[PDB]
C-alpha cells in the first residue's frame, strides 16, 4: 500500500486555514494517521482513524476522508504550528508506510538576501587550507543561488552550504556557502568573487575581494 | 504516563553492529506491538519493521529485512533492534514507537542518533570570519572547522551576545570531518570600540576555545 502526500512544502499565514493532503493507494476506510514533528523533536500522533484527536490535541486540528483520499486540516494556523506533518496508514496489514511529509513555513514579503564575503584568515593559511565564506542573510523565500568565481572562472564541486530554518520573528533564512581550495591552489589566484541568485534582486549581486 | 526511553547517541565504526534499546513503562508492555522507524536528516519518516512482545511475531520492511533483528526482553520491559554491517548509510535517528490498540503509532521514544563512521574524535579549530574594512551594519563571525563528533556548542561574548546571531547546521566534509559557521550582524560604528569573541565548546573531545574576532590591518 502506496501512500502519497503530494506537497513537500506549504507556505500559510497566522490566523489562516490549510490543508494538506493524503491519497492511498487501495481503500483503507478511515485508518489513516496524522503526525506533526517539530523541527529537533520526535513525531507527535495527532489524529488516528482520519477524524479521532488524541486528548489534549487543540481543537484547531482535525481531519476527514475515507476510503482512499484524506485531509489534515488547521483551521487557523498559530506560529507554534510551523513543522512538517505526517500521514500513516493503519488498517490490515503492513508494511506500515509513511508518507513523505509536509513541511509547513510562513509566508511574508519578498526580502533580498543582505551578502558579506570573506577571505581566509592568515591563522588558517598557516595550516595549509583555505576556505573562503558567502553569508546571504535574512533573506524570503528560500530559494537562492551561490556562485563562486575564481579570476571569473566558475567553480564547481569544492563548495557546500548550509541554511537556517525559518526564523521565528521574521520569518526569513539565512545561507552560507564554502569554498574551500588548498593554501597553493588560493595564492595563484587573485580576484575571489560569490555572485548571488535571488528573487528579491532584479540582477544576481556580486560581492569580492582580492587576495592581496 | 506512557513513556518510551532511548539512549541519545551511539557512535560505531562501519562494518560493526550495534543494538538500539527502548525501555517501556506506564502500560502492559506485552499488550501492544512495538515498532521501529528510521529517520535520516532532514528527510521522511521510514517504517522499519514491528515486533509482538507477546508473540515474538516479527515483521520487516522489504529493504531492512536482511540488515536488523528485532527482541526483547518482557522482565525488564525494553525492546531492542540489532543493525549488522553497518555502513555510513545507515547513519539515522532511529525511533522506536508503540502500536495502538486500533493502530498508528500513538508514543515516541526521543530517537537514539546513531552515527556510523571510521573517523576519529577530534576538537575543532576556530577561524575568525572578520568584518570587512571598507557601514550600517556589518558581519563577522566564526567558522569551526575539523571536529568530530557532532555537536560543538557556539556561543557570543560569553552569552551576552544573542541578538543577530544565526548559527548554522553543520556540513560533513570528505574527510568526515565536520564544519560549522556562525555568524552575526552588529552596527559597524561599535566595530573600532566593541569586542567580539565567539565561545566554542566541543564535549566529546572536551576542547573549549575561545577566539576573538576583530577587523584586520
Amino acid at each position: 500500500i502506496v501512500v502519497t502526500q503530494s506537497h513537500k512544502f506549504m507556505s500559510t499565514s497566522v490566523g489562516d486555514r490549510v490543508s494538506i493532503t493524503c491519497k492511498a493507494s487501495q481503500d483503507v476506510s478511515v485508518a489513516v494517521a496524522w503526525y506533526q514533528q517539530k523541527t529537533g523533536q520526535s513525531p507527535k500522533l495527532l489524529i488516528y482513524s482520519a477524524s479521532y484527536r488524541i486528548t489534549g490535541v487543540p481543537d484547531r486540528f482535525t481531519g476527514s476522508g475515507s476510503g482512499t483520499d484524506f485531509t489534515f486540516t488547521i483551521s487557523s494556523v498559530q506560529a507554534e504550528d510551523m513543522a512538517v506533518y505526517y500521514c500513516q496508514q493503519h488498517y490490515s496489514t503492513p508494511p506500515w508506510t509513511f508518507g513523505g511529509g509536509t513541511k509547513l513555513e510562513i509566508k511574508r514579503t519578498v526580502a533580498a538576501p543582505s551578502v558579506f564575503i570573506f577571505p581566509p584568515s592568515d591563522e588558517q593559511l598557516k595550516s595549509g587550507t583555505a576556505s573562503v565564506v558567502c553569508l546571504l542573510n535574512n533573506f524570503y523565500p528560500r530559494e537562492a543561488k551561490v556562485q563562486w568565481k575564481v579570476d571569473n572562472a566558475l567553480q564547481s564541486g569544492n563548495s557546500q552550504e548550509s541554511v537556517t530554518e525559518q526564523d521565528s520573528k521574521d520569518s526569513t533564512y539565512s545561507l552560507s556557502s564554502t569554498l574551500t581550495l588548498s593554501k597553493a591552489d588560493y595564492e595563484k589566484h587573485k580576484v575571489y568573487a560569490c555572485e548571488v541568485t535571488h528573487q528579491g534582486l532584479r540582477s544576481p549581486v556580486t560581492k569580492s575581494f582580492n587576495r592581496g | 504516563q506512557v513513556q518510551l526511553q532511548q539512549p541519545g547517541t551511539e557512535l560505531v565504526k562501519p562494518g560493526a553492529s550495534v543494538k538500539l534499546s527502548c525501555k517501556a513503562s506506564g502500560y502492559t508492555f506485552t499488550s501492544y506491538w512495538m515498532h521501529w522507524v528510521k529517520q535520516r536528516p532532514g528527510q521522511g519518516l521510514e517504517w522499519i519493521g514491528e515486533i509482538n512482545p507477546r508473540n515474538g511475531r516479527t515483521d520487516f520492511s522489504e529493504k531492512f529485512k536482511s540488515k536488523a533483528t528485532l527482541t526483547v526482553d518482557t522482565s525488564s520491559s525494553t525492546a531492542f533492534i540489532q543493525l549488522s554491517s553497518l555502513t555510513s548509510e545507515d547513519s539515522a535517528v532511529y525511533y522506536c514507537a508503540r502500536w495502538g490498540y486500533y493502530g498508528s503509532s500513538d508514543y515516541w521514544g526521543q530517537g537514539t542518533a546513531l552515527t556510523v563512521s571510521s573517523a576519529s574524535t577530534k576538537g575543532p579549530s576556530v577561524f575568525p570570519l572578520a568584518p570587512s574594512s571598507k557601514g550600517g551594519t556589518a558581519a563577522l563571525g566564526c567558522l569551526v572547522k575539523d571536529y568530530f563528533p557532532e555537536p560543538v556548542t557556539v556561543s557570543w561574548n560569553s552569552g551576552a551576545l544573542t541578538s543577530g546571531v544565526h548559527t548554522f547546521p553543520a556540513v560533513l566534509q570528505s574527510s568526515g570531518l565536520y564544519s560549522l559557521s556562525s555568524v552575526v550582524t552588529v552596527p559597524s560604528s561599535s566595530l573600532g570600540t566593541q569586542t567580539y569573541i565567539c565561545n566554542v565548546n566541543h564535549k566529546p573531545s572536551n576542547t573549549k576555545v575561545d577566539k576573538k574576532v576583530e577587523p584586520k590591518s
